[PDB]
């Protein structure tokens, strides 16, 4: 049991762009709501927003928008949440890096980097034991590489989870 | 002072994890996690000493669902942190973000007449560049994933 | 102008900064179980006489005393526990105040901040334990921002859905000395984005544009009218809607006027369920629309058009889908409802006599009767006996269970907050300690209390708190040797057995267990024991003139069961018609 | 296995599974309190003739009873409760069971799944409030999980670092009909992947080699050897390394021999303080280096090398880091340590008694001494003569404070599972329901139970539950009319400021309050008020004369102090042999 | 709501096809087709409900020459739509179409002093970007092929 599994989405799969303070426990107050609302969190990726002092959590919740409306205002019941944005009913960028170490030999490393050249995956680190790709983009390109690198000697797929902003276009 | 966590079959896996930095009072510098139906690989940097890092690499193993915690800090890592910055795309000042996204070598996913969205990816040294260098243009909304690390494995 | 106890530029122990910031909100009574780790705050209390320590005998009793002092004043009550295990005992009452929307503040000590969460001594990381069950928590790490978060706590206690704020302070924080920088603003940037603005009459137009469209209205009021003293009564004075008061709203509408529908729902009055399950516009003023009032989400007034006014935005649409929905502080928006609709007082409908005729024929056809099987006192009589004797208004506390609704369906309440309830939490053990907090919110006023046989005993420690504080609590113990709620939940769910319902001793089941006379006489309190109706009016007569507190002990008949009771996910078609324990 | 009271090949209810799920884990007693959702277990808990539910009154007293029945068994206790308040009062005993490492299973009836999240009825989010204070918790979602949950639960509670486990079973899940595969094996790959191995033998000599360069070692036992009858004492019988227990380390060594030192630490005995600080070899054996032990972070055995062995990997070096460490179950880690030393018999003596007699000259010099002030009975005398009245076989239970301390530094605890207290937590109100559980795990032991001024009254809920069960809960009272530990805090630290540390009415100062004899008369127990030198052992003689329970109101002086008491986080030189109350 | 059609040996194959959206009154959102001596693969998106899409995937098989109609909408497709935009190449405003064709990553086939011609290719989300983002510069004449789809085939 080495690799992280394939994909982080179902049919429902709403995305909420949280916008919280930079409290040291502010993740646990936010996923504390996803737990206490009985929601599985399908994917999550936190980080510091544009005003240094607040954070930004981009979540993936398998819940229909009726139940998400029972969450977006429910996440407002938290103190540190400045805003939530239900991006899922909007067009939105969906970029997610995915660091995929793959154990390969010499000749098979040729037949991996070309696939990494297809996805514009910068092969960030290589050895003779292995090569570690780093692709980025939508989750379909994430799952396409992992569906295509399962033929190869994959290792710890250190993903990062769907990160989103609703495009204005 | 960074930690990779591999966890098993539960829901709200993060709540076990993000609890036991808060209830242990040891602040996370950043976090991100590729959750799935039963597997998830956290990558948590905790701004603390190596003494308290030695606690939380094992105190996170006081949790049950954790299959593996490895302090990845000592290894030569590949810290790669994505940052989907949405920048104000005013063409008086868009005209230099062109190369100032080519320098950081990032795609630009969606453009409007006043909002373009870039995809800066990689070393947090390069990420804190963009958070400062492209701060000189008015930033709409930075969203960034957490820093993700892996072993640059040799034997 | 605040009367400062010390100099404004005295670098002193943070508990002095803390205890001044309590009175700087304008509070007067704490509930402070003493501190092996919250030590300085009781010490800094003792250098104050504006604040009062009602030291409980148990911290769960303490937070329920902080519950009772909150919901018999409206001023945000303050408990203080010792760190760790004392703070674990708040977790009962903090789960009440988030569920029952009670403005609470829980100050608590923590350990030294160099020892927080280290599996240390006297420690429970209660800021992270009660993250899920409070409105906000705090783990302040400096002396200079102690009253930052305190005024923010009393902001968060008062504002929105009034929740509890566990405010923690580390033991070495108050043992660190600094100057109190008092007037700093609310570090509270996200909460001002939903600090609920007054909803104007343009938003209230599509209510009053549907009031005339409403032929069959019902006034589903509850804990949002907890501040509406007469504003709801002014609203029904304007337009005349038959009420439907829930448990934290029992009192809000004074339940003795013409539309005297006491309590609705699955355990309510059956003729108020008739008032709610036959409406075409479910008008709601501050309710949380729970399972045990609605049954089904889609069938609870399915033929109605729900409107729902709340200070809480998240509550809107949480359990029940609203047809048209408007947020906003109800008592504020009722002052922006009744004191603006007088332009429409010759325009509006007022045509509800044909809807007042439905309740009148079903008031008596769906009665509040009982069964006097011999002389074993119906407690449903004994609360109608209570308002026959308690001279009208009476601040009443309850435990929870079958003896909870006996207060609800059978007392004529006259004012909100002259009534206590663990309704949403269902906190067994609420009764006797809510009698404490009401006896310092309204000390000279009649703090009557009714408890069940377990929920009294479950928090019976606080009998000793009374004699220390000379409180005139008037507790009535509705004893039936039985878990009185779920023994009906044997019968109307699955089977008429006696599976662990019997609280009493099976060696003396006919005798009283435990002897509450020798409970109150153990703490020197006077008591009584009633089983016959002739002494029932006698014992209450001895109760309301007793100097200081009084106990009594009615005997609920152990096989008496209350209408209605539906399984969860039910309608008024699935009402029970006459269910007993025999 | 055992006898199946249920058809092994037939799909039935979750209630059919749940009580059998414990019955397929050898459970004989649960401390189940029924409720709005927990009653469905009680529908089937009566059906288990094996598991007699000791019904509590307070579920906090229930969950404290799942510690006395745990830490007097080795088997984990089980407390079943309900959502809302029943779940939010486990959190005392759960935080007790987390810190002192008490194995426990907290079953809890949860809200139905459609009504989960929405806080419809009394949904405290239990696995979201108790995620901290338990080792693990399980909101189950399907009934087929419940056997592999509960097999994991008793795996997680008993094995590993033995902590509490909670299980949330929803009300519809217990009603749901499914199949009880006990051989649905544990899908718990994380815990068993580093469920700690037996320590390797060459690592064990490295401790023995460290004795050779340590003429001054000291054995520092904690609750690790609570699973060892003689396996610790035999090691000291093998090798002359002097014992020095901690508070939960009491009982584990037989603390009545002539080598026997006592509980060390801040309120631990000073003739155990010299042994730990002048030493060279801390044998930290199953103990977690607490802050009532270290005093200062560095001045705890700074001139000593430390071996710290424990069943937790993570607890090793959580405080100041040892030199050599196994992650061994110390019940097993001794049983390879003793293996080499019966083989390597006497080429190294390791019985340098002059370091033992460096403290056997201090065994008398700084003893367990005090002064009797007046003809009234002094407090720690009565617990002292209690030991000689009870042969040291009496499993104590206590609350927190002086009657934890004066219980600790005087009594001779022969067997382990004999000192039954909330330690690192310090849950007051513990002992009276701790003895309730201790009256089941050792149901024919003479379970005397010292309580205190406050910690008696805090859980006199369970005084009812003695009378319903007729247990030898021989409730000693170290009442001194004042919460004396924090009075002992207040004089030696801050100005002796009485912040109602006196429990009783201060207008009733010179009298006994409460008259807790009638608490025993409230249920049916007899009692005893001991106030003078004239009845020192006399009522305690009648205590063991009376079968079943008893109460012994040993009222003590209203000012007393525990000696020693180092300052909080203080240096070793500020050990004392004083008391300043008179 | 998009359809791929493979047709056989006839001339004016489109007239059978583009008829039976007009004479059925169901509007085509776009169309393109690689005709040959006997083969042609249409790719037709029809802005209608899935009910009327179910009609025209079979009503186009009421035509005879259609070898195959497959509603490709449910599949993960690759919608790639070329757009040979001729843009006014004035060097005061040409200077930013440089990167604003590099962002969309398109060749520029022919340039004049007042007219350059780009070759934007791919996702119609990216195509409606260019139709809006490069509309802010004065567009001479957009010509675009229709959206073309294929199966992202896996088993
Ligand atoms: C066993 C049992 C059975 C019960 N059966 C019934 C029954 O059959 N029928 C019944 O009615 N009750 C019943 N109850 C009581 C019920 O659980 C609670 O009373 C109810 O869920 C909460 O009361 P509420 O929703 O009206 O107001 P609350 O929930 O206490 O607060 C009012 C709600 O509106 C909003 N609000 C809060 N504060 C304000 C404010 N200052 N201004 C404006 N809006 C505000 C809040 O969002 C809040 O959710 C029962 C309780 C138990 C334990
Ligand atoms: C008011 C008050 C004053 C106190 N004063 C003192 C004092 O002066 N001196 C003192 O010593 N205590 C004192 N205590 C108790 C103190 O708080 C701790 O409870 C005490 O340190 C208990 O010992 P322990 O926690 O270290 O060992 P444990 O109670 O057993 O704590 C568990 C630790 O020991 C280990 N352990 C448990 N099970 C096993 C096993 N099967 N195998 C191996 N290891 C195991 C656990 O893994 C963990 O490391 C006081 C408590 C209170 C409330
Ligand atoms: C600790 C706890 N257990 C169970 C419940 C559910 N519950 C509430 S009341 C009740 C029985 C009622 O007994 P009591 O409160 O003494 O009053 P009674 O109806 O018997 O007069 C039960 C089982 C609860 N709220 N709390
Ligand atoms: C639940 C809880 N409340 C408060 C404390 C703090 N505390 C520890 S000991 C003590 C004194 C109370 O002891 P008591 O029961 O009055 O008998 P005593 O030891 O004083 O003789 C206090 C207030 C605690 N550890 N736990
Ligand atoms: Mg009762
Ligand atoms: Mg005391």
């Amino acid at each position: 049991g080495l690799l992280t599994d394939e994909d982080t989405s179902g049919l429902r799969s709403h995305t909420l762009s949280l916008l919280v303070n930079d409290i040291p426990g502010v993740l646990n107050i936010v996923t504390g709501v996803f737990a206490r609302r009985g929601y599985n969190i399908q994917s999550l990726a936190v980080g510091h927003a544009e005003t240094k002092g607040i954070s930004r959590i981009t979540t993936v919740i398998p819940a229909t928008d009726e139940s998400v409306s029972k969450l977006v205002q429910q996440l407002y019941k938290l103190v540190d949440v400045h805003e939530v944005h239900d991006l899922t009913h909007l067009p939105f960028s969906e970029r997610e890096l995915m660091l995929i170490k793959i154990a390969v030999n010499a000749a098979a490393r040729r037949d991996v980097l070309d696939i990494a050249s297809i996805f514009r995956a910068k092969a960030v680190d290589v050895s003779d034991h292995t090569i570690t790709l780093q692709l980025t983009g939508d989750l379909d390109k994430m799952v396409a590489l992992q569906r295509l690198l399962e033929p190869y000697g994959i290792c710890e797929v250190a993903r990062t989870g769907r990160v989103a902003l609703a495009r204005e276009s | 002072h960074t930690i990779s966590v591999f966890v098993g079959d539960e829901s709200g896996m993060i709540n076990r994890i993000a609890g036991v930095f808060a209830r242990r009072g040891y602040n996370i510098e950043s976090l991100a996690v590729g959750l799935n139906r039963d597997k998830a690989l956290f990558t948590i940097v905790v701004c603390g000493t190596e003494r308290v890092l030695q606690q939380v690499i094992e105190q996170l193993q006081k949790l049950v669902n954790v299959l593996k915690v490895e302090d990845i800090s000592s290894e030569p890592q590949v810290e790669r942190e994505l940052m989907l910055v949405k920048v104000n795309a005013h063409p008086e000042s868009r005209a230099e973000i062109m190369w100032l996204v080519d320098t950081f070598r990032a795609r630009v996913v969606d453009i409007a007449e006043h909002a373009l969205t870039i995809e800066v990816t990689g070393d947090p040294g390069k990420m804190i560049a963009v958070e400062r260098n492209l701060k000189k243009f008015q930033i709409r909304e930075i969203v960034r994933t957490g820093k993700i690390a892996l072993r640059r494995e040799k034997m | 102008t605040f009367i400062s106890r010390f100099a404004p530029d005295q670098p002193r122990k943070g508990a002095d900064i803390l205890v001044e910031a309590l009175e700087r909100q304008g509070v007067e009574t704490v509930f402070a179980y003493p501190g092996g780790a919250s030590m300085e705050i009781h010490q800094a209390l003792t250098r104050s006489s504006s604040i009062r320590n009602v030291l409980p005998r148990h911290e769960q009793g303490g937070v329920f005393a902080a519950e009772g002092y909150a919901r018999s004043s409206g001023k945000p009550g303050i408990c203080i526990a010792t760190s760790g295990p004392g703070a674990t005992n708040l977790v009962s009452g903090l789960a009440d105040a988030l569920l029952d929307s009670v403005p609470l503040v829980a100050i608590t000590g923590q350990v030294p901040r160099r020892m927080i969460g280290t599996d240390a001594f006297q420690e429970t990381p209660i800021v992270e334990v009660t993250r899920s069950i409070t409105k906000h928590n705090y783990l302040v790490m400096d002396v200079e921002d102690i009253p930052r978060i305190i005024e923010e706590a009393f902001f968060l206690a008062t504002s929105g859905r009034p929740g509890p704020v566990l405010v923690d302070v580390p033991k070495d924080i108050q043992q660190q000395l600094a100057i109190p920088n008092w007037e700093q603003a609310m570090r509270l940037p996200g909460y001002m984005s939903r600090m609920p603005k007054p909803p104007e009459d343009s938003h209230l137009e599509q209510i009053v544009r549907l009031i005339s469209e409403s032929k069959k209205p019902v006034l589903y009021v509850g804990g949002g009218c907890l501040n509406s003293s007469d504003e709801l009564g002014r609203f029904v004075e304007l337009t005349g809607i038959p009420v439907a008061s829930t448990l934290m709203g029992l009192g809000s509408y004074p339940c003795d006027d013409e539309l005297s529908l006491h309590m609705l729902g699955m355990h309510g009055t059956v003729y108020a369920n008739y008032a709610v399950e036959h409406s075409d516009l479910l008008l709601a003023f501050g309710v949380r629309f729970d399972d045990r009032v609605t049954g089904k989400l889609e069938a609870f007034a399915s033929r109605a058009k729900i409107v729902h006014i709340d200070i809480d935005s998240a509550e809107i649409g949480k359990n029940k889908t609203p047809h048209v929905s408007v947020c906003g502080d109800v008592k504020l928006a009722l002052q922006g409802m009744n004191k603006v609709l007088e332009n429409r007082a010759e325009e509006l409908k007022l045509d509800f006599g044909v809807w007042r005729n439905e309740l009148n024929v079903q008031k008596q056809k769906f009665p509040l009767s009982f069964k006097t099987f011999g002389e074993a006192i119906p407690p449903q009589y004994a609360i109608k006996v209570l308002d026959e004797l308690t001279d009208g208004k009476a601040i009443i506390s309850t435990g929870v269970g079958q003896h909870q609704m006996w207060a609800a369906q059978f007392y004529n309440y006259k004012k909100p907050r002259q009534w206590l309830s663990s309704g949403g939490l269902g906190a067994m053990g609420f009764g006797l300690p809510a009698a404490i907090g009401a006896s310092v919110a309204n000390p000279d006023a009649i703090v009557v209390d009714i408890d069940g046989d377990g929920s009294f005993i479950m928090n019976v420690q606080e009998l000793a708190t009374i004699r220390v504080e000379n409180l005139p609590v008037k507790v009535l113990l509705l004893n039936n040797q039985h878990l009185g709620m779920v023994m009906q939940w044997e019968d109307r769910f699955y089977k008429a057995n006696r599976a662990h319902t019997f609280l009493g001793d099976p060696a003396q089941e006919d005798e009283i267990f435990p002897n509450m006379l020798l409970f109150a006489a153990a703490c020197g309190i006077p008591a009584a024991r009633v089983t016959k109706k002739a002494d029932l009016r006698e014992a209450i007569q001895t109760m309301l003139d007793t100097p200081g507190p009084y106990l009594l002990d009615v005997i609920c008949p152990h096989q008496e069961h209350v209408l209605p009771m539906i399984p969860s996910g039910g309608t008024f078609n699935d009402v029970i018609t006459e269910g007993d324990g025999r």
